């Protein structure tokens, strides 16, 4: 998971 | 062709003619690689993910090549502990999870 | 079937007769979820991801009912901000990533 | 990315  | 997910999704890319190690990964919304010296021409960013988050920049338009096809598109570099290349781009090489 | 990765590949589950959205990951060693109560019977583990390490509490053969099928398996428990399907639970609802 |  990653995200801005 | 497919990757059967008993081991981890990894292929070799080729980012402005620097060759590097990256992970497939269908749960990153964008793509973030280290290593890799890119310009000066970037915005700041600050990607999180599971243990907090990072600072990145952000440079778009990037040519890449992998999977025997040549893309152009956004990349992120920041201190990540393995090179991911996101949804942003799987979506760009006609990649989908079947089951 | 598939998903076209335009959007979050994300599906409903239950786990041990609770209901949850999950996000399914392929960069994603393992499964941890977050505001489900599942015993006092784990082991301890720390998992680290893009910004540093949680602490979380790992569970073995837990019963997970998702895609029209049921399938037991390891889950961890930890705050981590989205509910994670990891390969080791992709790999038992034979998904691959197709290009 | 996830890890143990």
């Amino acid at each position: 998971f990653l995200e801005k | 062709p497919q990757f059967h997910l008993w081991k981890r999704p990894v292929v070799t890319a080729h980012i402005e003619g620097q060759p590097v190690e990256v992970l497939l990964d269908t749960g990153a919304d964008d793509s973030i690689v280290t290593g890799i010296e890119l310009g000066p021409h970037y915005t700041p960013k600050i990607v999180g993910g599971i243990g907090g988050f990072i600072n990145t920049k952000e440079y778009k338009n990037v040519e890449v090549e992998v999977l025997g096809k040549r893309i152009k598109g956004t990349i992120m570099t920041g201190d990540t502990p393995i090179n991911i290349f996101g949804r942003n781009l799987l979506t760009a090489l006609g990649m989908s999870l079947n089951f």
